[PDB]
């Protein structure tokens, strides 16, 4: 090649450290705050939550 | 008497360089693979600006 000044492109990539804020809809149901309840009912009078 | 007045003549302009592949297909490799078949399109732009 000839005597000159050549513009040579360099690169950088970044795949890591995403953030993903979301502003979600409703508050979580918290099933596990009910399944870890203390007063467990017996098979005659089982409970149910919807 | 003697009168003075001034005038301005422009002799130059700002020198602008453009990295054509960074402008079109910034960091994304699929875009670079697609742009590689227009071929001699960014080189004509670079040579005109030089
Ligand atoms: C486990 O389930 C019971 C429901 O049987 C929850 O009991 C409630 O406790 C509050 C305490 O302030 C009472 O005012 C309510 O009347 C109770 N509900 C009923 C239907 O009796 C209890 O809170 C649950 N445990 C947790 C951690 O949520």
């Amino acid at each position: 090649p000839n005597t000159g000044v050549y513009d040579l492109s360099g690169f950088t990539v970044k795949p890591v450290a995403t953030v993903y804020r979301r502003i979600p809809n409703l508050p979580d149901c918290d099933i596990d705050n009910w399944l870890n309840n203390v007063s467990v009912p017996s098979p005659l009078n089982w409970e149910r939550r919807i | 008497t003697i009168a003075g007045h001034e005038e301005f003549i422009q002799t130059s302009s700002p020198k602008v360089t453009i990295d054509c592949s960074a402008f079109v297909c910034s960091n994304y490799a699929a875009c670079h693979d697609l742009l590689s078949e227009y071929g001699t399109f960014c080189d004509n732009i670079n040579s005109i600006l030089n």
